RNA sequence: AGGACCGAACCGACUAAUGUUGAAAAAUUAGCGGAUGACUUGUGGCUGGGGGUGAAAGGCCAAUCAAACCGGGAGAUAGCU
RNA sequence: GCUCGCCGGAAGACCAAGGGUUCCUGUCCAACGUUAAUCGGGGCAGGGUGAGUCGACCCCUAAGGCGAGGCCGAAAGGCGUAGUCGAUGGGAAACAGGUUAAUAUUCCUGUACUUGGUGUUACUGCGAAGGGGGGACGGAGAAGGCUAUGUUGGCCGGGCGACGGUUGUCCCGGUUUAAGCGUGUAGGCUGGUUUUCCAGGCAAAUCCGGAAAAUCAAGGCUGAGGCGUGAUGACGAGGCACUACGGUGCUGAAGCAACAAAUGCCCUGCUUCCAGGAAAAGCCUCUAAGCAUCAGGUAACAUCAAAUCGUACCCCAAACCGACACAGGUGGUCAGGUAGAGAAUACCAAGGCGCUUGAGAGAACUCGGGUGAAGGAACUAGGCAAAAUGGUGCCGUAACUUCGGGAGAAGGCACGCUGAUAUGUAGGUGAGGUCCCUCGCGGAUGGAGCUGAAAUCAGUCGAAGAUACCAGCUGGCUGCAACUGUUUAUUAAAAACACAGCACUGUGCAAACACGAAAGUGGACGUAUACGGUGUGACGCCUGCCCGGUGCCGGAAGGUUAAUU
């Protein structure tokens, strides 16, 4: 059966990439959180 | 002009293969490992300056790094260029 | 000319077309054309304003003269040509100095016919002219609303508006829908009714057919669950409440226009 | 010509048996429907939660839907166990 | 290694997406692998991805995104102009052969091609952010001409058979060659040329558009394939020769024709239809400002350059999505032989596999199948399931009907093989030869050779000839829904939804209505033969009475009634 995950790179990266982040207050909310929790991956970029 | 100091961090080291001794005792190719950011036009250069070599024609490839574990430990190795350098047909380096 | 089709299908039985064979058969004139694509009745919000619209054929946009202005100057008319973007067919037509233009095509016009435009203009059908030049009780079409501003009403394929009375600086115009409506002396009008008026008979015959046409489907509201519609719920067939839209508004016999800008050239409303 | 006919690909899912700590958190086997169309499919795009989308089943919106998920108010309140 | 079995429109081959070293070699067997493991997609080490032409980058735009100023909004923000991004689309150029353990259109060999920078020569009006052209476009259908490809014959090399026969009308193997360059054919489109004039193309134009004469009758464009060259080459059966027995050195014959033939090409064509079928750049052309014995343009030649990144490997799967080495899911390309209508189905080729526990035994019972006396729905809620039917041609086919249907109604007959007609017919194809020719890829004639249904007559075998696989059960009465469609992903596919049609109703355009504190946007680049809402639901015959209640519409005298004063 077909699962909710299909992989695109591209999907991937407009929709949750590092720029994408940082178009929007909200995305740069987001990356001062995982910053301040100290994630080593702080977008799905790398 | 490519100045000296560029051309003389260029070229790394030869490379050492199977392939790399076929290629030079077959068709007077020299493999060398060079600079990551190195082109084509500058890797020639060096290699004419610091060799005495003329060459016919530069071919280069990237070659990514593996995957390995140390000590149950992930760690990857770095990419690296490797270069072939064709020599003009009587050069013997 | 209206030709039934014969029953070969249950899909074919009852349509009903409109064949014209006096239409170009080629391709339209490039210049005069322009892409549009389809909205989905999706606004800029990306939300559906409007429903059951969506899908149909790709159309190209024709760019219709509707202002009319080259004045004093003939035009011959090239071709009749279908149109997609509206009900009427439209006339390629081109002028004595070598300009080509599209027009709504008038009720008899046909290949070869002449027409003009200009308070100079003969009256016949085809001909553009200010309504103060055209005579009282005369048949015209795509009518300006404001001078210079290019034809507004009866656009439609077959319709047309009947200059009724003039006072002063402006015509009483009767409309297609029975209104009674004031409109500017200097506003331009165009002698004739809109040709194409066999538009009205066909059938469509299948659901199919009103797809290509970007048409989708409508479903009634009580159909629906009580959460969707205010018509929607009941155990079996119910209805028991006035009849309202999807946002709750009576929708039999309720007046809608709220216009107190424009309620004073109004005549006559439609009844 | 055809939302025409029979029938593969392709799309679907009417019956039965199996399976039900499965080969599988919805399938397999044998049959079954559509198969030039209101068809099907790749890539990309848009619509966001009392909101969307819905040929309308309260269906679907990441195995979650008569109001998604995540974090917070938060140790809600619990005459109940 | 030999044998057996399985797939073969795939269970073969090449990719995109996704993965990321899983690729190759050596080495090891703890753990991982549903068993063992010397093996592995496992551990460890080393190796491996070579491009002007393939792809990306790049130029160009779609949907859509963002958006200088700006407009709007408590703030955050929303929208949007100029622009700028954004492929799933448009835009230059490389082929064959050889080679590695592992890359190859990338390396080597041979033979090419494109675009640009210079410089020499010759000629010369160049010039854009502007104008025009072009790019540039649908569905269906029909046919011709071809090719890929296949079959047979010919040819070359070899063979003479474990058991009756096999020097022949016998058997086996091979019978391949590209891009480019030249030529310009089947087909398709279009009348050409010169002269004068002009309210159009944001200005100009010699370009496009329009008008008016003369003149000639063929001029142009496009275009598969073929042919020649590329190629005295390459490849090539085999033969001879090494092995550290996994692979490699030398040498090399023939390499043709006929027939069949696409879903590929001519074809972005042609015919027809309505539902009327992207954009922009590259490209061609025209001028403006302007440059103006400069620049620049065209042509030729020589020279230089063409960077960067990807390239291993899997890719219907043990490497991707499914927690698994999981009977699931996953877009594109290729399409051999016999039979066959076929990409169905059966059996095979090339190629790939036997699905990572085995070995016995031959109880009940479960699962998946085969057969079955006599009966034949008696079973059961119900013929559920099973059994049965099943092809082509021909004959023949009822009520009813909207005249299309119903209909494949129902039912019935023929069907293998051999010979004759005719040692291969009708048809298709068509060599040499022969004549003519606006002379070549020409025309007419002629039929050699090749291919090749179908019918009739005669015979013949079997229980059975549509023999396997494959492949409708049929008829009658009645409810519902007109019909094709849609739906509860995962217990409901239906009489539910939709539907064409009908009706009521709103809406005069800054439309009603919808999304939006707004600006705006959709409706619609539409304009009452239009658009929205509501109900009904093809079609036929029809749709009666009630306005008291609730709603809606109209009225505005009177009574009552807000802020205000
Ligand atoms: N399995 C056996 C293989 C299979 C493949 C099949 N195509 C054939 O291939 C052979 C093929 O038949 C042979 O052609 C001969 O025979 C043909 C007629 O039969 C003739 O047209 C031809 N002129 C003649 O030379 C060829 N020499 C070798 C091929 N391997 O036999
Ligand atoms: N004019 C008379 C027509 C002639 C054509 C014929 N096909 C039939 O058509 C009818 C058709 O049979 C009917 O199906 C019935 O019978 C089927 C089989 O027994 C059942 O599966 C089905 N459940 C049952 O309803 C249908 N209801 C209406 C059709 N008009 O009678
Ligand atoms: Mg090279
Ligand atoms: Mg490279
Ligand atoms: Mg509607
Ligand atoms: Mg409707
Ligand atoms: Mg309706
Ligand atoms: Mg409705
Ligand atoms: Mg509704
Ligand atoms: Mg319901
Ligand atoms: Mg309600
Ligand atoms: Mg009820
Ligand atoms: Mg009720
Ligand atoms: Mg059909
Ligand atoms: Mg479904
Ligand atoms: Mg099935
Ligand atoms: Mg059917
Ligand atoms: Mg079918
Ligand atoms: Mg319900
Ligand atoms: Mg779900
Ligand atoms: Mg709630
Ligand atoms: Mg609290
Ligand atoms: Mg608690
Ligand atoms: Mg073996
Ligand atoms: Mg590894
Ligand atoms: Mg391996
Ligand atoms: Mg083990
Ligand atoms: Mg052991
Ligand atoms: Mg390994
Ligand atoms: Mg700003
Ligand atoms: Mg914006
Ligand atoms: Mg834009
Ligand atoms: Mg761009
Ligand atoms: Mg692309
Ligand atoms: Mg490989
Ligand atoms: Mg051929
Ligand atoms: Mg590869
Ligand atoms: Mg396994
Ligand atoms: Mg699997
Ligand atoms: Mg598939
Ligand atoms: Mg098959
Ligand atoms: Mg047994
Ligand atoms: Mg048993
Ligand atoms: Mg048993
Ligand atoms: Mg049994
Ligand atoms: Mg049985
Ligand atoms: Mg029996
Ligand atoms: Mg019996
Ligand atoms: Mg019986
Ligand atoms: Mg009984
Ligand atoms: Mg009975
Ligand atoms: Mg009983
Ligand atoms: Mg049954
Ligand atoms: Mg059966
Ligand atoms: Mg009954
Ligand atoms: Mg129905
Ligand atoms: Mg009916
Ligand atoms: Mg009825
Ligand atoms: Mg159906
Ligand atoms: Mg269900
Ligand atoms: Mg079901
Ligand atoms: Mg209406
Ligand atoms: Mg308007
Ligand atoms: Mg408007
Ligand atoms: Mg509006
Ligand atoms: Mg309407
Ligand atoms: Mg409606
Ligand atoms: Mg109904
Ligand atoms: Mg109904
Ligand atoms: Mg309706
Ligand atoms: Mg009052």
């Amino acid at each position: 059966m077909k699962r909710t995950f299909q992989p695109s790179v591209l999907k991937r990266n407009r929709s949750h990439g590092f720029r994408a982040r940082m178009a929007t207050k909200n995305g740069r909310q987001v990356l001062a959180r995982r910053r301040a929790k100290g994630r080593a991956r702080l977008t799905v970029s790398k | 002009m490519i100045r000296e100091e560029r051309l003389l961090k260029v070229l790394r080291a030869p490379h050492v293969s199977e392939k790399a001794s076929t290629a030079m005792e077959k068709s007077n190719t020299i493999v060398l490992k060079v600079a990551k950011d190195a082109t084509k036009a500058e890797i020639k250069a060096a290699v004419q300056k610091l060799f005495e070599v003329e060459v016919e024609v530069v071919n280069t490839l990237v070659v990514k790094g593996k995957v390995k574990r140390h000590g149950q430990r992930i760690g990857r190795r770095s990419d690296w260029k490797k270069a072939y350098v064709t020599l003009k047909e009587g050069q013997n380096l | 000319a209206v030709v039934k089709c014969k029953p070969t299908s249950p899909g074919r039985r009852h349509v009903v077309k409109v064949v014209n064979p006096e239409l170009h058969k080629g391709k339209p004139f490039a210049p005069l054309l322009e892409k549009n694509s389809k909205s989905g009745g999706r606004n800029n919000n990306g939300r559906i304003t409007t429903r059951h619209i969506g899908g149909g054929h790709k159309q190209a946009y024709r760019i219709v003269d509707f202002k009319r202005n080259k004045d004093g100057i003939p035009a011959v008319v090239e071709r009749l040509e279908y149109d997609p973007n509206r009900s009427a067919n439209i006339a390629l037509v081109l002028y004595k100095d070598g300009e080509r233009r599209y027009i709504l095509a008038p009720k008899g016009l046909k290949a070869g016919d002449q027409i003009q435009s200009g308070v100079d203009a003969a009256i016949k059908p085809g001909n553009t002219l200010p309504m103060r030049n055209i005579p009282v009780g005369s048949t015209v079409h795509n009518v300006e609303m404001k001078p210079g501003k290019g034809g507004q009403l009866a656009r439609s394929a077959g319709t047309y508006v009947q200059i009724v009375a003039r006072d002063g600086a402006y015509v009483t115009l009767r409309l297609r829908s029975g209104e009674m409506r004031k409109v500017e002396a200097d506003c331009r009008a165009t002698l004739g009714e809109v040709g194409n008026a066999e538009h009205m008979l066909r059938v469509l015959g299948k659901a199919g057919a009103a797809r290509w046409r970007g048409v989708r489907p409508t479903v009634r509201g009580t159909a629906m669950n009580p959460v969707d519609h205010p018509h929607g719920g009941g155990e079996g067939r119910n209805f028991g409440k006035h009849p309202v839209t999807p946002w709750g508004v009576q929708t039999k016999g309720k007046k809608t226009r709220s216009n107190k800008r424009t309620d004073k050239f109004i005549v006559r409303r439609r009844s």
